[PDB]
RNA sequence: GAUGUCGGCUCAUCACAUCCUGGGGCUGAAGCCGGUCCCAAGGGUAUGGCUGUUCGCCAUUUAAAGUGGUACGCGAGCUGGGUUUAGAACGUCGUGAGACAGUUCGGUCCCUAUCUGCCGUGGACGUUUGAGAUUUGAGAGGGGCUGCUCCUAGUACGAGAGGACCGGAGUGGACGAACCUCUGGUGUUCCGGUUGUCACGCCAGUGGCAUUGCCGGGUAGCUAUGUUCGGAAAAGAUAACCGCUGAAAGCAUCUAAGCGGGAAACUUGCCUCAAGAUGAGAUCUCACUGGGAACUUGAUUCCCCUGAAGGGCCGUCGAAGACUACGACGUUGAUAGGCUGGGUGUGUAAGCGUUGUGAGGCGUUGAGCUAACCAGUACUAAUGGCCCGUGAGGCUUGACC
RNA sequence: CCUUGUCGGGUAAGUUCCGACCUGCACGAAUGGCGUAACGAUGGCGGCGCUGUCUCCACCCGAGACUCAGUGAAAUUGAA
RNA sequence: CAGGUGGUCGGGUAGAGAAUACCAAGGCGCUUGAGAGAACUCGGGUGAAGGAACUAGGCAAAAUGGCACCGUAACUUCGG
RNA sequence: AACCCACUCCCGUUGAAAAGGUAGGGGAUGACUUGUGGAUCGGAGUGAAAGGCUAAUCAAGCUCGGAGAUAGCUGGUUCUC
């Protein structure tokens, strides 16, 4: 229990409740130039581990037409905020059926208000 | 290489050993001894301990998750009627081994298998 | 000198800027001391360093008595540290306060045993194809020696067996964290062996 | 792109549509190439009018891949396609307009060019 | 493959120097009397004193 | 009374007449580059197109894509494209069967390793009384590579173009060892979805077989395509070469005497094994203090009492393992299974109640199930037994009451 | 034969392939000469899809190999 | 002794079907077993990023596959 | 698809088998496949022709006689001085 106790102390609250099938918005920050800033990053997430500190999400988005998805650390210093915009249900655990499908097929359903 | 990796193949196959095992339980619960043998004795007390841990609470989801694992009317019936009563305040540790020469064919160390209060 | 710890698992922390650090956690028993070798009886100049909880009725009279000519009351493994110079007494006590930050150490152990293993994985051969009209042969050694002369197969040959659980040093990692409270170092990199082994640190001197 | 004899597309307006990587420049024998590395590429389809004619041996730089980035973090990103960047005979780039995102591991001082002209 | 000369009687013999038995594992029980093996049920159904079959 | 012939794959080892890196002499060597010759074998020494090809010719690299020996290394290690038995065909030669050191299509590659050898791993005995544990290191292996920038400095050099030596800092490639926190993979023992059919008396619910029926996910372990670390610095003795003093030979002269500088090679330095190192080493600690007779006198042999320190069998097991061996533990008890709480995974179980003519939806509703993980707990299994090992450790000499 | 003859096409690069040239060592007209739709388990090149063929292998499931009890061969051999 | 041997009978649910998947009547468990879960060999399952770079040669594996309708080239012996 | 045949890979080679097996292949209303009964024979038959088949034997079977064929060719040839 001697790293299951040090775990307890890296972790200081940075989050809110949310799942997959959510369309969430990150502000990360930026270190470039010499001038910290920041930057927002929204898609829609698609996984989840809860390893404890070893937890990290994954969200996508579709940029100038292009596909990207990013793989966040959640307790990083770098994941600043964490908003959630809208939330649907999928009764699915991962949403890997999404890298292949492109535009009106890849549509999240709306069973849950 | 097996590091810390757990259950043991016995050479059958996963579906022989599935099913063998639901049928050394079941005649366990009719006879309450067999005479058996010992490396399938140190896996039998890995799946007949968790229908004796489910007996202690009636209910018509126990009954039917009950038989779909040991699958019998008789071996259900003598569950939930005289075991799951006769071990109410006994936690863990539910049938012993004791070790038995060997078999005169063979030499297949035996073991016999017995309820703890009988 | 060096302390004896061992390993409980590997985790990861977080400095200010935002990189993660890899970290092994290191538990150290404080270290009690059974002799001390003087240079004019032995030739060479070292200490005995002996970490404990063994249970009474396992140790030897040989030994209970070698652990009461400095009362250590002593447990499991006896270990030894060659050293430069340093006055030690015969009952004392080493913990993990000789250590900073920065201050690279050197980290040896017992690796993990894989059983016979052949020659794709112990020397990291090649292998040969798998369609193109090729007979039983598929991982197998390839030939071994020349023909007539020499006549023998030369001494060391690369051939199969036994990636060992042998002793290995990895050399050069550097501290990040000295915790005098739960009795802890951690140690960014690898440390050889499985959870729960057993492991030497010590100062390094190739720098 | 990452390979020998892989097809990957190109991220500029006056180019070609697909090229296909035939040599990774670098050290004795590089096999991979991530993103930021210059490999060779011949031109195997082009545009029916651009700049640059079909089968002519280039330059470029690697600037997208499915394969990732990875930073100092376990954050990676990892798009879905490759993307070469046609370069001159000098370090330059060929076009005016790159076409999608780029990323910011790109950005050293012989190509403060092309991160300054793309969408990121 | 096969082998070029035979072997000895020596040759022979020393091969086989490595097979012996062993099965002295033997206990008397305390009460019947009666010799069975260390950690066994007695061939009469007695262990360590107690009737179980 | 048989030594299986060319090229490829796999695995290699030596030579030096050096391809690269290291040290230097001369130059028709300004600088950057070179040319040529002495010293040096430590580590390196390309992917492809075409051909049966080695070879070659090309395209693109690179610090460089060295030359030879080992039955032109290697078929009881692989292949069988070439040569190549029987079939068929073209061109040529012979009236004809047929042939060609000319072409073209098709054509079975045998072996369970006894000995030397090698890579792993145990048994027996020895080390002069016997045990438990820790070690010195005689000697032997492992490793050894290199680019590009940037500062020195656009300085020395040169009409200009072009541009350094010595030193320092940075981060790449190829190779190696370890290791799963991360990023992934696998995960037929976990949880869902679904198709055909048989069954449990029927409806509901569920279970067999269909490659794990076909798939979506995935804990532990294992793993690389991931993560970290490595190659040195320095010291000695030298090679080529550069000398300093200095005669023989009044001068000169690196040598005859004397005195230095000197490279990845050599010897340490760093990691591992290592007293079967028969030369069998060294420290600490523990154990055992009974007779008798025969016959011969390191006195030997027998009889009887005694069996210690300890070890082994046996049992529960292990990130240890082909068997062994090693390591932890046996009621002085957390060694393994179960049980009780977590954690992780999967994605709102059945039953009821509702809405609807019905499939279905909704309270039921983060539900239920959950292998290998963590923490606790004597509930079951590790039996206060047997066998081995004895009884004070020879003799000579020197010191030493 | 000299020979990878020379010229064009296809590939970043083509001793094979396709189209021509005529200098046919040694083509040629029922041992037939040149064309030819459809058919070939036929010979040779090229392309799309596709992939553990391959960079370079990692993991899992069965049957052997290994250990224990029963039975129990073979080729070979001057002597060690 | 995994081979060879002429002719009749031949139910049910799906399906064009004597193919194929489960079952009825009826019959069998293939005359050495028990372990443990090394290399390597055989018969299989999945795979990051590439997609013939392998090789004498896409050999072998992977992929394609049903019924209904739309749609269809050069060429030709006028059928294809 | 039964059925007849034998194009590819791997396994097997002391095989389960003196020519198979597991996966894939070609023909499948005809120059078809096959059951029973007969005819053709050793310099002789048959042959959509390979020198193929004629009882696991074929550029001329198998068996018994001539016949203890012939061998300038190999191998062996036995107690003492
Ligand atoms: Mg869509
Ligand atoms: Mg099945
Ligand atoms: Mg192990
Ligand atoms: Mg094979
Ligand atoms: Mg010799
Ligand atoms: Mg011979
Ligand atoms: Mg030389
Ligand atoms: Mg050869
Ligand atoms: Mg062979
Ligand atoms: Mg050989
Ligand atoms: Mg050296
Ligand atoms: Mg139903
Ligand atoms: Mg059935
Ligand atoms: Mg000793
Ligand atoms: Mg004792
Ligand atoms: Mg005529
Ligand atoms: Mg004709
Ligand atoms: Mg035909
Ligand atoms: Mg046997
Ligand atoms: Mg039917
Ligand atoms: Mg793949
Ligand atoms: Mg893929
Ligand atoms: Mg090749
Ligand atoms: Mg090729
Ligand atoms: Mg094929
Ligand atoms: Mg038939
Ligand atoms: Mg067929
Ligand atoms: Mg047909
Ligand atoms: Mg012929
Ligand atoms: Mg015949
Ligand atoms: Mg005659
Ligand atoms: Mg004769």
């Amino acid at each position: 229990k001697i790293i299951q106790q040090i775990e307890a102390e890296q972790m200081n609250k940075e989050i809110p409740a949310f799942a997959p099938g959510d369309t969430v918005i990150v502000q990360v920050k930026v270190k470039e130039g010499d001038r910290q800033r920041l930057q927002a990053f929204e898609g829609v997430v698609i996984a989840k581990r809860n390893r404890g500190l070893n937890s990290a999400f994954t969200v996508r988005k579709i940029s100038n037409g292009v596909g990207v998805e990013r793989t966040f650390q959640t307790y990083s210093p770098i994941v600043d905020s964490l908003s959630v915009k809208r939330r649907g249900d999928v009764r699915k655990a991962k949403l890997y059926y999404l890298r292949a499908l492109s535009g009106k097929a890849a549509r999240i359903k709306e069973k849950l208000v | 290489m097996r590091h810390r990796k757990s259950g043991r193949h016995l050479s059958r196959t996963s579906a022989h050993r599935k099913a063998m095992f639901q049928n050394m339980a079941v005649s366990l619960f009719e006879h309450e001894l067999i005479k058996t043998t010992l490396p399938k004795a140190k896996e039998l007390r890995r799946v007949a301990e968790p229908l004796i841990t489910l007996a202690k609470e009636d209910s018509v989801a126990n009954r039917r998750l009950a038989f779909d694992r040991t699958r019998s009317k008789a071996a259900v019936g003598k569950l939930f009627n005289d075991l799951g009563k006769r071990y109410a305040n006994r936690p863990g540790g539910y049938l012993r081994i004791l070790k038995c020469g060997f078999r005169a064919g063979d030499n297949a160390p035996m073991a016999y298998v017995e309820l703890v209060d009988r | 000198i060096g302390v004896v710890g061992r390993k409980c698992g590997m985790t990861r922390i977080f400095t200010e800027e935002g990189v993660s650090i890899p970290v092994t956690v290191i538990e150290v028993e404080p270290n009690r001391v059974t002799q001390f070798k003087t240079e004019e009886t032995d030739g060479y100049r070292a200490v005995q360093v002996t970490a404990g909880e063994r249970r009474a009725s396992r140790v030897t009279k040989a030994q209970a008595g070698h652990f009461a000519k400095a009362n250590v009351a002593a447990g499991r493994g006896v270990w030894e540290f060659r050293l430069g110079e340093e006055q030690y007494a015969a009952g004392d006590q080493i913990t993990v306060d000789l250590f900073q930050a920065g201050q690279m150490v050197d980290v040896t152990g017992e690796s993990k045993g894989k059983g016979f293993a052949g020659t794709i994985k112990r020397w990291n051969f090649r292998g040969q194809d798998n369609t193109h009209g090729n007979s039983v042969s598929h991982r197998v050694p390839g030939s071994i020696g020349q023909c007539q002369t020499p006549g023998r197969v030369f001494k060391g040959k690369k051939m199969s067996g036994h990636l060992g659980a042998e002793r290995v040093t990895v050399q050069s990692l550097e501290i990040v964290r000295v915790d005098a409270e739960r009795n802890l170092l951690l140690v960014k990199g690898a440390v050889p062996g499985a959870t729960g082994g057993d492991v030497i640190v010590r100062p390094a001197a190739k720098a | 792109m990452i390979q020998t004899q892989s097809m990957l597309d190109v991220a500029d307006n006056s180019g070609a549509r697909r090229v296909m990587c035939i040599k990774v420049l670098g050290g004795s024998h590089r096999r991979y190439a991530g993103i930021g590395d210059i490999i060779k590429v011949t031109v195997k389809e082009a545009i029916p009018r651009g700049k640059v004619k079909k089968g002519q041996v280039m330059t470029a730089v690697v600037v997208r891949t499915k394969h990732g980035v990875r930073r100092t973090d376990g954050s990676i990103i990892r798009f879905d396609g490759n993307a070469a960047v046609l370069l001159n005979n000098k370090q330059e780039p060929i076009g005016t307009r790159i076409f999608g995102p780029v990323t910011r591991e790109l950005r050293t001082e012989k190509f403060m060019k092309i991160v300054s002209l793309a969408p990121e | 493959a096969v082998q070029q000369n035979k072997k000895s009687r020596s040759a022979r013999d020393m091969r086989r120097s490595h097979d012996a038995l062993e099965s002295n594992a033997l206990s008397v029980e305390k009460s019947t009397g009666e010799v069975h093996l260390r950690h066994h049920v007695s061939p009469d159904g007695f262990y360590r004193g107690r009737k179980v079959v």
